[PDB]
């Protein structure tokens, strides 16, 4: 029961690497999603 | 043998100084003390510094300090409780205790140049970064700006090191924006779970040229008033001249969070000499509600909405007064500053907190105990009245009921409150107590306060009491501690305490004695009391006019701003039109709200006393542990226990 | 600007801390002035009324005022370069008078409007120049382009996913206006897969003082050692009692001190030093230690 | 305009000259400017031990206290100001000698009064504290106190305050009205037949200043 906890199983396995290809395309916006940013919002704005 | 003792607060904080007070009782000769802080659970060793020697020349006292670092290993767990272990080795005998830890590291205050902005305008904002002592600290801050439905649109990360705790920053509002309430949220890098916030509004406006004040005669309504609620209107231009116009005013009822409007309460009054007056009668209010009972109206609240237009017809201001209670009682009595624990057979002091129905403190209202009409007293400036009883040695709880005696008001209008106090439990029912008594005044820095220590015990053991041990808790840390010696026959001793600026806004004094009594058993008896201090600045910044004449200067004129303040201080400025504040005066920062935030961060939960010596320290916010075995109750919750209410 | 200003001052001292000063009020005023009260925004090419209010705060003197709306290339009115739009009014003392004018916006943007006034028989005058936004007809729309799920294991096959977003067709768009595209990403919070641990109510008995022979010292030390490790990882010391881990630490340290007393000189264990060494007990202590 | 070495004048004018042996004693120190006007917020301290310091209130009165030993010898009390920047030649001082209370037959049974020191306005309450000191064989015989108020040369109010055994301290609130202006004296006493069957009276008194205003 201690080893059942300690390193307890959990449903999270987030390891997402998401990148965007811009219309201006001077650089590629790239972020990462893990457990500490599971409920974190990531937003970007354009003017066109 | 002598008994070794360690006193510390209940809760320790990251990134701040923590006071550690070491004492030995009944000790002979010098005893070296080494100090160590470990982690909990397990052993990784987080702090191994500091040592001292308890000396009989110093009455075996020794205060040493330390600081808790935080790293990636400490900041790991963010959601659930974690603890550390304090180790102090007195000669060859070690005393240790597990302590609860808070992850908070200081305070963040955010000032904005306006409380409400237009699309396409600039927001100027300064973030003041202070520690728990309200002194400027240099740390990295994470700030975020969120939308009305909670979407972060702009975020920053910057350290205030070598900038004297000030982060001046800027951001431009786009014209493509959703109007409504916008929120700025901020937190330190090393404390991500402690989130600070302040709000502002985005709207499409132009500033008005005048302000409208809606003034109820009394800030409540008494249901059986045949005349009804009178609300005076005051309207004047922003530069201070009287407004001539016509006001349209309508009343309404607020029940919980939902507002109900009374349509036929509408009146139309001209505003003459900068003023008007409107009355909502008792018949119209009862005609508005469909419930003909006056008893069900109690507990709800009223609101007023006014719309005033000048007689030129070129400008318009809408004002609102809200939260006006419908009550049977023009006062609210609370035992919030009264301890719930009495000393049996020793007189007990009552501090009665009386407020107006909105929550503002009541001034010079006479209250009395329900038992015996002879004991009466009037409230002071802060709404506190002083009453006292002469307690019998009842081991049964003592019910205390206080009722006001203000003249002309009927008995249905006299407020009352009923509580039940609890008896102090001595060790082994030895009936040996400690009683504290003190003056009750508004305390300013620079005054002295006489602390009175009364001993109660049999005279066979009074010669064994040679000292008292006192400590001062202020803002969640130990500020001062020491010994007060006592010669035999001196059951009462007096200690003058000088008030400095460090004691603001409130502090608790604890005191105890110890001996081996009864059948050869170690006994600890303690007492505590909570004292309020007048809310003021630690420093003294004043802004005034340099010129003494040319009242109302011309637009664009040069004038001299005179600034008197503490030497070495950095001051920030902003000058705002008051018409912004007539539109939206919410979320304005002030010094009184700063001390209110500090008081909400206090770890003490009771105005003094306790069920025993352990309950005295635990309710004050202190931990004690002795080498003989007597120690405080375990506490694993940061917040205070909630009253039954 | 003619108003009373409220100045907020906050000081920061390295020894006297933060101090928010009491606000200082400065009333700036002129005896005769104009206040032109524009709306925040106006519809382009629709005739609108502006309200210029002129104030007289003499206690016993009414004033003859010539007030004039100036010519504007961005706003059509009666004011041209040849022919000016001027009026002659009279303001009673301790009173205000409003002079309406009518104008038409001609071009979009934050454009300039200027008015002036001057009194006869005294040389006191005022002028007000403000700017207000000329907005083309139309309204804000915040429509949604797409809302879809991202899962590279599920979509696109074998951990790689590609997905496009077309721009909005927006045929109702006002010509030559800004149009933001707000992109948002939020992960999926997944939790549970944890069963309940033992509530540590009846686990308060396993604290046993080690005593006796070497095997018997291992029997008494057996439930004390494992219970601390279980309560560490289940973090149930809140219900159990934080003081009892330090008390159990003394019993675990007392068990290990008593366990080393039955050690054979060839690093082996038995009930007594006289007894032949036990292979199973030697493996069990290594499991415990 | 005085030519002085001292910018202040220290007086024991509001301090009683008689102490209670073995029971702590209160000092009310009246400090003035050289013309005679009261000094505001000047810190004074006892000459013995630098730790006991206090600043004057609005009426020029500072509160100091000692923890007295049972000396039947008179006790010399010297008070010295501790105001910063000013030199020791500029620090005022005053020296007096207080006298011991004599109990009936040297029975060492005393009465001690103690009270708050504030500017008193009409409508405020004032807590009067009565401390009994005697052996416990005669503490059960003291069942009451007798108090009287002297104001403007006539008795204004008087009464009894009862006491139960074991309650050596009792508290009596006193509401201040306009009759107490400008100054009044409170006296209190108890009585019993103690020692070898002898009538004993023990009393104590204090003078209180009231804020000068209209009735
Ligand atoms: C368009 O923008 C509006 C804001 O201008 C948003 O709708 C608002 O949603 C909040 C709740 O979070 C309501 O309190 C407001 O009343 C809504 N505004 C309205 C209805 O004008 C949302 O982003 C978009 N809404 C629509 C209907 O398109
Ligand atoms: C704990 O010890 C420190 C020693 O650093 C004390 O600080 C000194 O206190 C004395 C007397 O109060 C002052 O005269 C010194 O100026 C202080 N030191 C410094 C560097 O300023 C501290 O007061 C002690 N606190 C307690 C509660 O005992
Ligand atoms: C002495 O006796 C007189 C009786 O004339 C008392 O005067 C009355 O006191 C009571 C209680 O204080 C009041 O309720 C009455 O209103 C008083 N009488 C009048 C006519 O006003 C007086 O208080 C007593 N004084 C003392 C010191 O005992």
């Amino acid at each position: 029961l201690a080893q059942y906890q300690k390193d307890a199983p959990d449903h999270q396995e987030l390891n997402l690497d998401v990148s965007l290809q811009l219309p201006s395309r001077s650089s590629k916006i790239t972020h990462r999603i893990h457990w500490e940013s599971a409920s974190l919002l990531r937003s970007e704005e354009t003017k066109e | 043998s002598p008994m070794y003792s360690i006193i510390t607060p209940n809760i320790l904080r990251l990134e701040s100084e923590e006071t550690m007070v070491l004492e030995a009782h009944d000790a002979q000769g010098d005893v070296p003390v080494t100090v160590t802080v470990h982690d909990f659970p397990g052993k990784k060793l987080v702090l191994s510094s500091e040592k001292t020697v308890l000396t009989p020349a110093t009455n075996h006292m020794g205060n040493v300090t330390f600081t808790i670092p935080a790293n990636r290993e400490f900041k790991s767990e963010k959601g659930r409780n974690k603890f550390v272990t304090v180790q102090a080795t007195f000669g060859t005998q070690v005393v240790e205790k597990v302590v609860l830890v808070s992850l908070q590291s200081g305070y963040l205050f955010i000032q904005t140049d306006k409380t409400i902005y237009t699309p396409g305008s600039t927001v100027l904002y300064r973030i003041f970064t202070v520690n728990h002592k309200l002194l400027p600290v240099g740390r990295t801050v994470m700030v975020n700006i969120e939308n009305p439905e909670g979407i972060p649109v702009k975020q920053d990360s910057l350290s205030s090191q070598n900038q004297l705790g000030v982060l001046p920053l800027s951001w431009d509002i786009p014209e493509l924006v959703n109007m409504g309430q916008w929120k700025i949220r901020a937190y330190y890098e090393n404390s991500p779970q402690q989130v600070f916030s302040t709000e502002f509004e985005v709207k499409e406006y132009v500033l008005p040229s005048f302000e409208v004040i809606v003034e109820p005669t009394e800030k409540f309504y008494y249901i059986y008033n045949e005349k009804g609620l009178e609300v005076t209107i005051t309207a004047r231009f922003l530069y201070g001249k009287k407004v001539e116009g016509t006001a349209f005013v309508i009343f309404g009822i607020q029940d919980g969070e939902q507002r109900i409007s009374l349509p036929e309460s509408l009146k139309r009054i001209p505003i003459e000499d900068g003023s008007g007056e409107v009355v909502l009668s008792r018949k119209v209010l009862l005609d508005g509600v469909q419930n003909p009972r006056a008893e069900d109206l109690v507990g709800k609240s009223l609101y007023v909405s006014a719309t005033v237009i000048l007689h030129s017809g070129s400008d318009m201001v809408q004002a609102e007064r809200s939260g006006i209670p419908i009550v049977t009682s023009p006062y609210q009595i609370h035992f919030t500053k009264t301890p719930k624990y009495f000393k049996p057979g020793m007189p007990f002091d009552l501090m009665v907190f009386v407020t107006n129905p909105d929550g503002s403190p009541a001034y010079r209202v006479p209250v009395a105990v329900q038992g015996e009409d002879t004991v009466q007293s009037l409230t002071q400036g802060d709404g506190v009245a002083k009453l006292s009883i002469n307690t019998h040695p009842s081991q049964k709880p003592l019910s205390i009921t206080v009722r006001t005696k203000k003249q002309e008001l009927s008995e249905a209008e006299q407020a009352t409150r009923t509580m039940q106090a609890l008896p102090y439990s001595t060790v082994g029912n030895s009936n040996n107590y400690l009683h504290l008594s003190v003056l009750r005044t508004e305390l300013r820095p620079g005054e002295t306060l006489n602390v009175n220590f009364l001993l109660r015990m049999d005279r066979a053991h009074e010669a064994k009491i040679r000292y008292y041990t006192y400590l001062i808790m202020n803002k969640g840390r130990l500020l001062k501690a020491g010994r007060q010696v006592r010669e035999p026959g001196q059951d009462l001793v007096v200690l003058p305490l000088s008030i400095t600026t460090d004691f603001i806004p409130s502090f608790r004094l604890v005191a105890y004695y110890t001996l081996i009594g009864a059948s050869g058993q170690r006994e600890v008896v303690a007492d505590s009391v909570w004292v309020d201090v007048k809310d003021s600045c630690v420093g003294s910044l004043v802004v005034k006019s340099g010129q003494s004449e040319d009242r109302q200067p011309v637009p664009g004129q040069q004038m001299t701003l005179k600034i008197e303040g503490d030497h070495g201080a950095r001051v920030v400025l902003v000058a705002v039109d008051k018409g912004v504040f007539v539109l939206n005066k919410k979320n304005k920062l002030t010094q009184s709200k700063i001390w209110d935030v500090v008081e909400k961060a206090d770890i003490g939960c009771t105005p003094g006393s306790g069920k025993d010596y352990a309950g005295v320290f635990s309710d004050a916010g202190l931990t004690f542990t002795s080498s003989s075995g007597q120690q405080t109750a375990q506490r694993a919750e940061l917040q205070c226990p909630q009253p039954a209410a | 600007s003619i108003t009373t200003w409220e100045i907020l001052a906050v000081s920061m001292s390295d020894k006297k801390g933060i101090c928010v000063a009491d606000p200082f009020e400065v009333t700036v005023m002129q005896d005769f002035f104009i206040d032109l009260r524009l709306p925040y925004s106006v519809v382009r090419n629709e005739q609108v009324e502006i309200r210029a209010v002129l104030y007289n705060y003499r206690q016993n003197q009414e004033l003859k005022v010539r007030v004039e709306l100036l010519h504007n290339p961005a706003f059509c009115s009666l004011a041209t370069t040849k022919r000016r739009h001027q009026q002659t009014v009279t303001i009673p003392p301790k009173s205000s008078l409003s002079v309406p004018y009518v104008i038409v916006p001609l071009k979009t943007g934050l454009q300039e409007v200027e008015v002036k006034a001057a009194v006869y028989h005294h040389f006191i005058s005022d002028g007000v120049r403000k700017s207000l936004k000329v907005v083309p007809e139309g309204i804000r729309m915040n429509k949604t382009v797409a809302v879809r799920t991202l899962d590279p294991e599920r979509l696109g096959r074998e951990g790689v996913q590609k997905e496009d977003i077309p721009p909005a067709d927006l045929s109702d768009q006002v010509p030559d206006t800004e149009s933001e595209t707000r992109i948002l990403l939020q992960g999926t919070p997944v939790a549970q897969m944890t069963e309940d641990a033992v509530d540590a109510e009846r686990l308060k008995h396993l604290i046993v003082t080690p005593s006796g022979c070497g095997e018997q010292n291992m029997i008494g030390m057996t439930p004390t050692v494992i219970a601390v490790h279980y309560l560490d990882e289940t973090e149930q010391w809140e219900k159990f009692g934080l003081e009892k881990r330090q008390g159990a630490l003394e019993l675990i340290k007392k068990g290990y001190t008593q366990q080393l007393a039955f050690r054979q000189p060839s690093s082996a264990f038995a009930a007594f030093v006289k007894r032949a060494p036990s292979t199973w007990l030697t493996a069990y202590v290594v499991k415990v230690f």
